[PDB]
């Protein structure tokens, strides 16, 4: 309710090319208020799940969660003048292996995790 | 790497005969040693898959380097049908080859009374016939056992062995803890009485077959003292190192007076095999009962096995070292390999810990029975399914629970393995056996005596050639398995002559092979 | 005192409808799932989601029968500490049995009162 | 990550290795989307 | 500084040893330990064979003397550090009697099951009155590690020196370890069990495997039969020395080199 | 423009088992007028790409273009009473070859003809 999506290019299997404007999917929020528009646009943006390519959803929520914007005190110079470590490991090792295990026997496929008695 | 061969216990047996040979063992100060590498060693660690090729070639070194050895356990057990069924090779030709390689040592087979090499139960005359050929074939020392310790079921075999003028070593299977007042059924009198009965039955030697490596050192001290006070025959001790303390038990036993002990070359010892031979000899070295085996040679030979063992990588098990769970479940060493890899093949690789507890329970439910091949199997099967069907023991014996009991359980409970002294538990069996009627006499004694001339005719017509007494013996033990080997032989020539890598893997490209 | 946390005694979109109306208002969400509903997005689109049906407290309960079992509902409305049960539609939404356990636990049924159900 | 305080992490996908030779791993982290950039050695 | 922090950190019992058994090289640490008010277990490294008249540098007087020196130096406990698992049951019968007659300190025995007869030595040692022993959980025992805890405990169960440890719990923990160990399939050696040849070369449990996967790295894989002898020779060429990290290592490099 | 969607139960690779309502999305089309409503709805209904499991889109596109829905002359008994082949051939020949050519001269390794 209240959200529109101009779709077209984004799906599972999609091929994203650096020849063109980077537009995955244009989104438009509707509300009977301009401060529910913001949460109706906040909500959808936080609901997206795109795997394969990055996006500016973190920056897109960021502007509409910002004190200057949310109440209309803003201009056209507004923007111009405005765990992880652990996922880094995981990512690194999932892509490249650990050096101590890389070329040695792996565990059985197929093995029960240790349970503390 | 010498000269001609020092006379050994082989010459000694030929001159004394089995009876006076045994009294010699009894009278000897030095402990005597049987190497089990050629039979039990690879049975327990490599699924009995070791080949004649590797085994024949080491007979002559044994012959020259270790002439003080009491015997080479090198035949019987699983090797009889495995060789044929899986290795495509004649175990009579294996036996012949070791016989000509080591004309100075005793050659030892494990024999299961009732059934010999026995996948089942055979008329007496078939057991009799088998032992005769085994004595022709090269065997001097038969260690005969009965999977329930039912002496009655060993009289046939013992008489045959004696008849052939060969060593009859009657074995008492060890189970439980003689020092645990809690489990009174398998106490010290149990074993000592058995010793005396085995003596009256005509044994030249008594063996203690600790098939699961359950003897503990404190008990070895009690037991072997007791046995030697109870019978004047020599005592021979067999065990497995599943607890990773069998070497202690062996050493305890030696101090205690035991007359002979088994061990395996170092490269195939430990875990479910026997305790390490090199290291038991080194521990004894310089003591009053010093066996006088040359540890430099033990090492050399061990190294040869080690190499040999690398060839059989595929039959190596996932077992990683000492397991004191053995006291809980009691699975024999020659049946700790097959079973947990059968349990993989069933979709129960992660739940082999539970299995163990029921295999313990089962035992108790059948009434706490000796568990050695084949009783041991029958027992595996119950836990296998008490877990596959997620059943408990009142559930296994439940009027409102349709359990489809394994064949083997059906069979043992009926009478085919014989009788434990307490008999079988009525209700389980009454339910187990499903209207089919049980018996309580010696299975041997109900069987029609085999028409040998006829049966011979069946097989001879079938191969379309005459067969040898030996080959015929093989057929009586394993008709189907022998038939197949016979025909696989007619197609492939003497593949036993091939080096192990070529046998299992043929040839690489450009690769060259000398084959005799 | 406000309703800060919402259970959706339902699944599917209509759960997903409610998480949203709720979410845009800052309201936290809560889901529920069968065993055969271990993959349903709504459980992941929740702020938090506990199982229903399966487990040592039950034998198990058939996929839908679990989304119906009012033993389970309460057990989960509590475990999260949620204070208004939005039954959505279909499944359980018009039962007094569902407004008597919600009144056995003291929770707030987002609809009409209990005996308006009979 | 603390005695709190569980991180629920899912590996969603991985990408073909780019130019600069950097791979992007797409995680779910307590039901939220994250992507991490790693080189492929 | 290090012994200080180690004690702050949670270490209570410090087993301190020196790789050529040189007491002079142990004092700084022993003093440190004692200053931190913690337990100082001074280890004597076992090597050779006290009952072999033919190698007399390492006789019995050698150990009992070192026991007394070590007491003087302020040990709270004496440890026999049998790093290559060379002590034998008959020698244990003798050694622990002797030491317990030579000092009034407790004796701690630590060994390796490379020969695959370490449990035997542990049980003899215990019979002779040794005060404490080391064992590893089952799932991680045998071979180049310690003898099997569960099995040693079972064997003493109900004797006058029963350690009264619950063998049910031992099994339970051991099963857990067995699970843990499956994860480390990467770091498993290719050693298959007992090797009596430990008595020829004396390579320690730590470093018998490492050396074999040095011996292949270097292409003498068909030769760890002469390397065996070279280690034994090199050891003697050095004057027959105590071989434990890092002395062991040195000997190894030489043996490799000579081959 | 003017298509509300209430779905989120369905996506690429998802599993739909059979124990519940098998509702994929809820397409809702609005319009300035009642008839621009249907063509908007019929356009969405068509535009859709779903594969792996069967669909009523071709039953829905047969409901909204039937003249009895268009002008409001339905009752409660309106309803109750009213390329691989190519990839295959390719693979087939890629694997076994064409029998008319497979055993003869091949063209040079080649200028695709270009139409003037
Ligand atoms: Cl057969
Ligand atoms: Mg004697
Ligand atoms: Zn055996
Ligand atoms: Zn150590």
């Amino acid at each position: 309710f209240g959200i529109r999506l101009d779709g077209g290019t984004s799906y599972s299997g999609a091929i994203i090319t650096r020849y063109y404007d980077p537009l995955l999917v244009k989104v438009t929020a509707w509300a009977p208020n301009p401060l529910e528009a913001i949460s109706r646009m906040d909500r959808a943006l936080r609901e997206f799940r795109i795997r394969g390519v990055a996006t500016n959803l973190t920056f897109l929520e960021a502007i509409i969660g910002h004190p200057k914007f949310r109440d209309n005190s803003y201009t056209t110079r507004f923007i111009d003048t405005t765990a992880t470590k652990l996922l880094t490991y995981l990512a690194d090792v999932t892509v490249n292996g650990h050096p101590e295990a890389k070329d040695r026997p792996k565990p059985l496929e197929n093995a029960a995790r240790p349970v503390v008695p | 790497y010498g000269n001609g061969v020092k006379d050994g216990t082989k010459q000694l047996l030929d001159t004394l005969g089995p009876k006076k040979f045994g009294e010699w063992m009894r009278n000897e100060k030095r402990v005597l040693l049987t190497d089990t590498t050629m039979r039990d060693g690879h049975q327990s660690l490599l699924a009995t898959r070791m080949r004649t090729y590797d085994i024949a070639r080491i007979a002559g070194t044994y012959s020259h380097a270790l002439p003080n050895l009491l015997s080479l356990e090198c035949w019987g057990g699983a090797t009889f049908d495995v060789s044929m069924r899986f290795l495509t090779e004649d175990p009579w030709e294996r036996l012949a080859l070791i016989r000509e390689g080591a004309p100075n040592l005793l050659l030892q087979m494990l024999l299961r009374g009732a059934n010999g090499v026995g996948y089942t139960n055979y008329p007496d005359n078939v057991v009799k016939y088998f032992v005769r050929q085994a004595a022709k074939g090269g065997i001097d020392l038969f260690r005969v056992f009965d999977c329930l310790n039912w002496v009655e079921n060993m009289r046939v075999s013992m008489d045959a062995i004696a008849e052939e003028n060969k060593l009859c070593e009657a074995a008492i299977c060890y189970t439980g803890d003689i020092l645990n007042s809690a489990r009174p059924k398998y106490d010290l009198k149990y074993y000592t009485n058995l010793a005396v009965e085995l003596e009256k039955a005509g044994a030249h030697i008594i063996a203690v077959k600790d098939m699961a490596g359950l003897l503990k050192p404190a008990a070895a001290k009690v037991l072997f003292k007791a046995l030697r006070e109870a019978t004047g025959l020599p005592i021979h001790f067999h065990t497995h190192d599943t607890s990773g303390i069998a070497a202690a038990t062996v050493l305890a036993a030696v101090e205690a007076g035991v007359d002979a002990v088994d061990a395996a070359m170092d490269a195939l010892s430990g875990n479910t095999s026997q305790p390490c031979l090199g290291s038991i000899v080194e521990a004894l070295s310089g003591s009053e009962r010093d066996p006088g085996l040359d540890p430099a040679w033990i090492r050399r030979i061990s190294f040869y096995w080690e190499a040999v063992r690398n060839q059989y990588a595929a039959f190596e098990s996932d077992l990683k070292g000492p397991a004191s769970e053995v006291y809980l479940h009691e699975m024999p060493g020659g049946q700790f390999t097959n079973l947990k890899e059968q349990a993989r093949s069933l979709g129960l690789e992660t739940r082999w810990h539970q299995v163990a507890q029921a295999y313990a329970d089962a035992n108790q439910m059948f009434g706490d029975i000796v568990k050695v091949a084949p009783s041991s199997k029958v027992v595996g099967d119950m836990a296998l399914m008490m877990v596959s069907q997620d059943l408990t023991v009142a559930d296994v014996v439940s009027p409102d629970r349709e359990v489809s009991f394994p064949e083997s359980v059906v069979s043992m409970l009926k009478g085919d393995l014989g009788q434990p002294p307490s008999g079988w538990p009525e209700a389980l069996q009454k339910k187990a056996l499903k209207g089919e009627k049980p018996y309580t006499v010696r299975p041997g004694s109900l069987l029609k005596e085999a028409d040998l001339d006829a049966e011979r005719k069946v097989i001879e017509k079938k191969l379309e050639r005459e067969v040898s007494d030996f080959e015929f013996a093989s057929y009586l033990m394993y008709p189907k398995v022998f038939t197949d080997f016979a025909l696989a032989s007619d197609t492939y020539g003497p593949v036993s002559v091939l080096p192990t890598p070529a046998y299992f893997y043929g040839l690489a490209d450009g690769e060259e092979l000398f084959a005799d | 005192g406000p309703i800060s946390k919402i259970l959706v005694a339902n699944r599917s979109e209509i759960a997903i409808r409610v998480f949203r109306a709720a979410n845009e208002l800052g309201i936290k969400t809560v889901a529920i799932w069968a065993e055969e509903d271990k993959l349903a997005l709504h459980r992941f689109k929740a702020d938090e989601s506990y199982q229903v049906g399966r487990g040592p407290h039950l034998r198990d309960l058939g996929p839908i029968e679990s989304y119906l079992s009012i033993d389970e509902v309460i057990r989960v409305a509590k475990l999260s500490g949620a204070d208004a049960i939005h039954p959505g539609y279909g499944l359980l939404s018009e039962s007094p049995e569902f407004v008597d356990a919600c009144n056995k636990a003291g929770i707030i049924f987002i609809g009409p009162k209990a005996d308006t159900m009979r | 990550i603390e005695k709190g305080k569980t991180l629920v992490i899912v590996n969603q996908a991985v990408s073909a290795t780019d130019s600069q030779g950097m791979v992007t791993v797409f995680f779910e982290l307590n039901g939220q989307p994250r992507r991490i950039k790693v080189p492929d050695r």
